[PDB]
């Protein structure tokens, strides 16, 4: 937990689901402190026994023949039972956590509920993303085509990062702005990325610019499942999603046919809908949710 | 050609139990060389003095 | 800056088979350690003696 | 302020070997033992000094000395029999420690008991020598014996015979050499003791239960301190009714003769802490089988560690291993006997046969009775 | 003499170590017989003949 | 499906040469994505300290202007298409590579014709990237494996090229100037020196016309004449040592000389690696790892963690160990690893070789996974052999190691040698050079 | 683990006296004489040791045991005069390590 929390954005990300589920989703995925020396073998046994059953499995092989992968299945994956526990729907709260921390940059991030796996539009969501920018494409470069970048970097002087974060779970959505800056010039940067996406909201958009953030997309999934892993990690994350396996063709076809009217809409979600903060640094000069 | 000291280092100074053999060895031929040497100067120097060089006029 | 700091010149002490900086080590490398331990090898075998 | 005891580091040391040393609280009195034999050093050390200021070791004169020193300086006699009644206490206090190191499983502290065989031959010759020193007709015989059957080694036993005498027999270059010898050993046998105890200090000590005693742990302060003072007064009590009342009891009266080369004694005998060794090294009738017997049977006791079988430490619990211990115990003493008789039978047999049966008792049966021991607590 | 160490890597470390054990072997009866000037040795090596040891 | 014919099933890397010398490697895959790089023999060891942050400030410079696409343009039409554009330098070599889409495959390549062919310098972007580069030497300042590795070489090829940092002295990247980066370029940036490599999703023929298309009649001489060799660095048995007691941890790294590139040892050398492995602190193996270093480690609690490395330059490199730990446990640890380093040169048995093998063997294949790290090999592997080592080759020379020529290769390379330390934070417990220097050798052997 | 040079409990004593000691740098020959001295001391008692192995402590044969020591004993003469000279080179460095204490302040110890 020490050199996973190393680093900031892993608290603000910890932080930003605690702020916005108030269960199933605010869970945090690195155990918690009073936590730690608690821990007993019986609760692992439990959870074992209530949630690696046999219906919430996927067993996934590259480089192996399909017997082989069935008889291990046949004489291993049958002794347990069925569905096990079932959930409990990570119903939305929103809110806002600051951590003063005195550090040299401030981390924020502010967050609203979007749409689900399998939902068309969390697709548009994800074309919104890119509409923004999901990270840079030149090592050392300006980010020309981010939107974000192009908003805040015209009123800043001192370094700056911002992008467009998107999060699906298979019953929920978290979509919205992250931004990195200096501990006095936190607002303005903060200010600057959401106004161009209520300015995205309103429909001020280019074709182009969603052609390209298409092709950012597509490009982005076809470099994902390059290697081996990232391959056999979608091709397990679509096995237990869904049950089925899509062809990147398939893929590409539904990135394809989304309209930019689709991400008007989501941008209007994100807009229209309660928010989620989460901050950390020396925030003395960051603004709070309603002074947005 | 290679120099002495780098044969003698590929031979007998790499491991030091070779290194030790030829300590013994050179400890053997060093001490029977300056015994040799040592008492031939001390000989040379004291020419006509010592009991072995005047002991051939007594033995009859 | 890391890279500002640069080791000195060393060739007031250094021996003239690894004085040149654009010949390579390793076949002068024997020759200076059989010197050395041949040094440590007779006076051990005085110090035998 | 500061706590001088914890901290000045001279008073560290003593402070950690023998105040607030973590010791057992219910070890017996023979953990006495040992401690007693520190201050029998020191006895003997003291007692050697002060027969040091008076002897003379030169052939003609080391036999009048010795009688000057017990009829014309005052006190002497008391200094030389406390000197060799004092020898005679630190044999026996000597065996009972190492009795108890046998009997409780205290062999397990193996660096402990190298040290200690270590120091166990140190003693042994340094006690020899001493018996040497006065130049008596047992004296001079003893030694010509002891070199005589040390010539059975092959090819280098009769140079190193004549190197050790200095020349063709015990004469007085042996007995000069054996006086310097014999002043020098017990101080390297008080460093020896020093070893020995930080060896033992790195582990503490073994309880007669020989369980693991952390949980119940006092302060050497004051209880052993004040039990080992007991002790000592009661080590005290028995050295001086040896010394005071029965002078000659343990010593052989042969030694008040001069000694005499031409004439030699009917029956020649070490002393009795050396007895038992030499019926062992007489049950053979070979000279290095009977040299290579002695050796073993005091190096017998380094083999003992790793002849330990059972999985309980100590002999407390554990009764066919006492019984074997007390007959082990029995025929050492049977040993101790037959080495002061001559040879003829009965006691050839006798001696061959306590021979034979120490080493099978300390080599095979005490650790098949340890095995057939585990069986019975279904632990093998 | 126990069977913790018995088996094939310990073999090959034996052969591993061998010539080492015998090398050292070699140099402590070399120094056997210069140390104590033994003469059944020492009237074979021709040079040191002249010592009359 | 065995192992052998699986490697016999990997696709050949076919090359061509152009007429102006400049080598075009593919190898093609099933992926809709391709890899596309620009491999150049040019690096820090190239320079002669009056322009030694030179090919760092023309990687920066790279991508912000040429003379076809002024400004920000060739951001716009690099990331219209998705595609991603990286570029890095060494000791050694240079490296300009697009990942895109097979379909954008002529557009990448002249996008790659117009980066090393016709750059443009413009000088404000001089100044706002000498600032750039020197608070980014500022921020690698705090990284403190960056600094010992830099140490390490600072020490170990003193007096050559190869001590100076990629990024140079700070001195140099105040007053590099527009003229000594043409010159740098004008040298360096010769068509002999260069391989366009691809992996992925690419046509070997239609790359080869592309080639010949953008990359044709460029550079293949020395205007003066002046062609440049690539002397020998000498090898310099020595310590440097940064002494700071503020910083929490202490890193250490220990080498000796490498055999160089061409070398078929290093082979042997990796499998000697292989054998004593790498740790960090959130391994979850615990005690018992294979690695003994890595398991007295945990069981003592000495280090945070430890690697070994094997870094290659033209004959010539540097085989060691880096570990980062506490101050106290600092000498412990040292002792533990020369203890291991004498183990292989005397004690190596066949089992440690055999699990060093496949652990060389599935490290190489494992890394071989994707069409970058192709690409980034078939671009190192034209530079420094000449050809593009197949796979199956690979294997037969890993599999003709065995403890024997193990033990030969490391007593060659590791028993009696003097190794170049480099330390950095709370070193006092780090032990002398003569005491290192004794522990690289055994009085029992 | 095997560090056994700081982990035995004897051996640790003398690497910490004379291995892994931290020692002034700069201390120049004159630091050198008191280890002389423990030198000195040990070879005037090994020659003592063996000059104890012939000498009488008899008023009528001390003399008489120091000219057969002397002239008797192979090489015991090189024995009784390692002793005598030792005794003076133990006085010499007695003399230059006091030397050195009183000079170099080494006397706030
Ligand atoms: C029998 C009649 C008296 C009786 O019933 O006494 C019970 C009493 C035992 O009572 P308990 O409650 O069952 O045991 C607790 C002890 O009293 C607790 O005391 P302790 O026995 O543990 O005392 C420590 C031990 C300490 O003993 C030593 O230190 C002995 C050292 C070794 C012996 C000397 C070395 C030389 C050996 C040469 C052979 O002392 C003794 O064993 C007795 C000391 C007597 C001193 C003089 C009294 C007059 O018996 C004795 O103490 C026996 C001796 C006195 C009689
Ligand atoms: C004499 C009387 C001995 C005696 O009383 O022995 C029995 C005693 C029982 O003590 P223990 O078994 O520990 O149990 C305590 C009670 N439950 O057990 C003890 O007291 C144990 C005594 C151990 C030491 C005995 C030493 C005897 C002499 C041995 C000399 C030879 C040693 C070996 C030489 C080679
Ligand atoms: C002795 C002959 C002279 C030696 C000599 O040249 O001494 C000069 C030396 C200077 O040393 P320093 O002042 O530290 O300067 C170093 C800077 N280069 O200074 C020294 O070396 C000073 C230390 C000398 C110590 C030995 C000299 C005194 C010996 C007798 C001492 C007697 C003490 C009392 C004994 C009875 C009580
Ligand atoms: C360093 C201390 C010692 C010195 C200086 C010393 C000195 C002497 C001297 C001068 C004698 C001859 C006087 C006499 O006949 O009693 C003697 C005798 C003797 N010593 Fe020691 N001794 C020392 C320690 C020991 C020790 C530790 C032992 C026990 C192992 C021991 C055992 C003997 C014996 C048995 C005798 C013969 C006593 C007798 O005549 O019956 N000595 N010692
Ligand atoms: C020179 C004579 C000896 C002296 C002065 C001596 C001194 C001591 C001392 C002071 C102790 C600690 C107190 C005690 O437990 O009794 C001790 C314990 C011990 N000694 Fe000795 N000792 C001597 C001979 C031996 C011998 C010959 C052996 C080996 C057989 C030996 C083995 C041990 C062992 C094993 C212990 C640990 C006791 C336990 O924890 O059970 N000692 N000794
Ligand atoms: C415990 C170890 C020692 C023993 C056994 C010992 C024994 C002797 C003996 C037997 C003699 C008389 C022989 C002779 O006259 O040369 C002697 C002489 C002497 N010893 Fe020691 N000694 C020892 C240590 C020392 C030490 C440490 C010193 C001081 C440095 C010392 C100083 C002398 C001197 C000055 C003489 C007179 C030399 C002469 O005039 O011939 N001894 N010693």
């Amino acid at each position: 937990k020490a050199v996973a929390f190393q680093n900031s954005q892993t608290r603000i990300i910890e932080n930003l689901h605690d702020v916005a589920y108030k269960n199933a989703l605010a869970n945090p995925l690195y155990c918690p402190d009073y936590r730690m020396g608690k821990i007993t073998s019986e609760e692992l046994h439990y959870f074992v026994q209530n949630h690696f059953t046999s219906a919430r499995m996927a067993l996934v092989g590259l480089g192996v023949s399909h017997s082989v992968l069935k008889q291990v299945a046949e004489q291993f994956l049958n002794m347990r039972g069925g569905l096990g526990l079932a959930g409990a729907k990570a119903k939305y709260r929103g809110g806002e956590i600051r951590e003063q921390n005195g550090d040299n940059l401030v981390h924020a991030a502010i967050v609203a509920e979007s749409a689900a796996i399998g939902n068309a539009e969390a697709n548009a969501f994800s074309v919104l993303q890119h509409l923004l920018g999901a990270g840079p494409h030149i090592k050392r470069g300006n980010n020309t085509t981010s939107l974000l970048s192009q908003s805040v970097a015209k009123g800043s002087h001192q370094p700056f990062d911002v992008s467009a974060f998107n999060a699906s779970y298979s019953d929920s959505g978290l979509f919205g702005i992250y931004t990195i800056s200096q501990a006095a010039a936190a607002g303005e940067v903060i200010n600057a990325a959401y106004n161009q996406v209520k300015a995205v909201a309103q429909g001020n958009l280019s074709s182009a610019d969603v052609q390209a953030a298409k092709n950012k997309l597509k490009a982005g999934y076809l470099m994902s499942v390059e290697t081996s892993e990232g391959f056999l990690s979608e091709i397990g994350s679509q096995a237990l999603a869904a049950g089925s396996y899509m062809p990147p063709s398939t893929v590409l076809q539904q990135i394809d046919s989304v309209a930019d009217a689709d991400v008007v809409k989501a941008a209007k979600k994100f807009v229209s809908g309660k928010k989620s903060m989460a901050a950390s640094g020396n925030l003395g000069h960051t603004p709070f949710l309603d002074e947005l | 050609s290679p120099t002495i000291p780098s044969r003698l280092y590929s031979l007998l100074f790499r491991r030091t139990s070779t290194f030790a053999l030829t300590i013994a060895v050179g400890a053997l031929f060093f001490e029977r060389a300056f015994d040799q040497g040592a008492d031939a100067i001390y000989e040379h120097i004291n020419e006509g003095k010592l009991w072995k060089h005047i002991k051939h006029k007594y033995e009859n | 800056s890391h890279t500002d700091v640069k080791v000195p010149d060393f060739s007031d002490y250094r021996r003239a088979e690894v004085l040149d900086s654009t010949k390579s080590s390793k076949e002068s490398s024997e020759a200076r350690k059989g010197f050395s331990y041949l040094v440590t090898a007779t006076t051990t075998v005085g110090v035998a003696y | 302020m500061t706590n001088m005891r914890k901290t000045h580091p001279l008073f560290k040391i003593i402070n950690h070997s023998f105040i607030d040393l973590p010791a057992p609280s219910n070890i017996s009195s023979w953990w006495n033992f040992g401690s007693l034999l520190g201050v029998c050093l020191m006895v003997q050390i003291i007692t050697g000094l002060f027969l040091a200021m008076h002897y003379t070791s030169d052939t003609m004169t080391a036999f009048s000395s010795v009688t000057h020193i017990c009829r014309d300086v005052n006190y002497g006699w008391l200094i030389r029999y406390m000197h060799a009644n004092g020898a005679s206490m630190f044999f026996i206090c000597l065996f009972l420690h190492v009795g108890r190191g046998l009997y409780y499983g205290s062999y397990t502290f193996m660096e402990t008991w190298n040290i200690g065989v270590l120091l166990l031959f140190a003693v042994m010759a340094t006690a020899f020598m001493g018996y040497v020193l006065p130049w008596g007709q047992m004296s001079f015989w003893g030694a010509t014996v002891i070199t005589n059957l040390l010539s059975a080694i092959p090819y280098i036993g009769t140079t190193l015979v004549e190197w050790i005498w200095g020349g063709f027999s015990v004469d007085k270059a042996t007995l000069t050499r054996f006086f310097a010898f014999h002043f020098i050993l017990p101080f390297i046998i008080a460093a020896l003791a020093i070893v020995h105890l930080l060896f033992l200090h790195e582990t503490g000590s073994n309880n007669p239960t020989g369980l693991n005693s952390d949980a119940d742990k006092i302060p050497f302060h004051p209880y052993y301190t004040i039990k080992d003072i007991l002790g000592i007064l009661i080590m005290f009590l028995i050295l001086m009714t040896l010394v005071l009342f029965f002078p000659d009891m343990l010593g052989d009266p042969d030694n008040y003769m001069p000694a005499n080369p031409l004439n030699t004694p009917p029956h020649i005998k070490p002393e009795w802490y050396f007895l038992f060794a030499y019926a062992i090294l007489r049950s053979i009738p070979n000279k290095l089988g009977g040299v290579l017997a002695l050796i073993l049977s005091i190096l017998i006791l380094a083999l003992m560690p790793f002849l330990h079988t059972s999985k309980q430490r100590s002999l407390m619990f554990r009764p066919i291993t006492q019984i074997l211990y007390w007959i082990l115990v029995a025929n050492l003493l049977i040993l101790t006997w037959i080495g002061g008789q001559p040879v003829e039978h009965p006691f050839i047999i006798i001696g061959q046969l306590a021979s034979i049966s120490y080493f099978s008792i300390i080599l095979i049966l005490m650790p098949i009775s340890g095995i057939i021991e585990d069986k019975m607590l279904k632990l093998y | 003499m126990l069977s913790r160490f018995l088996g094939p890597r310990y073999r090959e470390l034996a052969r591993n170590w061998i010539p080492t054990a015998g090398m050292w072997g070699t140099v402590g009866a070399v120094g056997l017989v210069w140390a104590t000037d033994w003469r059944l040795i020492l009237d074979w090596v021709p040079y040191i003949n002249g010592k009359f040891k | 499906a065995t192992f052998a014919q699986a490697l016999q099933s990997v696709p050949e890397t076919q090359v061509s040469i152009l007429d102006n010398g400049l080598r075009v490697a593919s190898e093609q895959s099933s992926h809709a994505t391709c890899t596309v790089g620009v491999w150049i023999d040019a690096g820090s060891r190239y320079e002669t300290e009056k322009n030694n942050g030179a090919g760092y400030f023309l990687e920066h410079l790279a991508f912000k202007g040429t003379k076809n696409r002024p400004g920000n343009a060739l951001e716009k039409e690099v990331e219209s298409i998705g595609a991603h554009l990286n570029a890095y330098s060494t000791r050694e070599h240079t490296a300009y590579l697009i990942k895109a889409l097979s379909k954008d495959l002529p557009k990448v390549v002249e996008l790659l014709a117009d980066i090393v062919q016709n750059s443009s310098l413009e000088d404000s972007q001089i100044e706002k990237e000498r600032d750039v580069i020197l608070r980014e030497m500022q921020e690698n300042d705090a990284s403190m494996q960056n600094v010992v590795f830099d140490y390490l070489h600072a020490t170990a090829f003193q007096g050559t090229p190869l001590a100076q940092a990629v990024e140079g002295p700070s001195e140099n990247v105040r007053r590099l100037s527009r003229t000594d980066l043409t010159d740098y370029l004008n040298r360096h940036y010769k068509a002999p020196r260069m391989v366009l490599a691809a992996a992925g999703g690419v046509e070997h023929q239609q790359l080869l016309d592309l080639a010949q298309k953008h990359l044709s009649s460029v550079s293949r001489v020395y205007e003066e004449d002046a062609v440049p060799g690539l002397t020998p660095c000498r090898f310099t048995g020595s310590e440097i040592r940064h002494r700071d007691d503020a910083l929490p941890l202490a890193h250490v790294a220990i080498a000796v000389e490498g055999p160089g590139w061409a070398n078929p040892d290093n082979v042997t050398l990796q499998v000697a690696n292989a054998i004593i492995g790498h740790y960090d602190c959130t391994y979850g193996g615990g005690v018992h790892l294979s690695s003994p270093l890595a398991s007295v480690a945990v069981a003592n609690k000495l280090c945070q963690s430890f690697q070994t490395f094997n870094i290659s330059y033209s004959d010539t490199g540097l085989l060691g160990a880096h570990f980062v730990c506490d101050a106290m446990s600092i000498d412990d640890m040292v002792f533990f690893l020369q203890g291991q380093w004498m183990r292989l040169c005397t004690s190596a048995t066949e089992s440690e070789v055999t699990r060093g093998k496949n652990i060389l063997r599935n490290a190489l294949v494992s890394h071989l996974d994707g069409t970058t790290p192709v690409c980034e090999d078939i671009g190192r592997s034209l530079l420094t052999y000449g050809r593009r080592i197949p796979l199956a080759e690979w294997e037969s020379r890993i599999q003709e190691v065995d403890a024997q020529m193990l033990r030969d290769i490391c007593s060659k390379y590791f028993y009696d040698q003097c190794p170049a330390v480099a330390g950095y934070g709370p070193i006092e417990q780090l032990p002398d050079y003569n005491r290192i220097r004794s522990g690289m050798f055994w009085l029992r052997f």
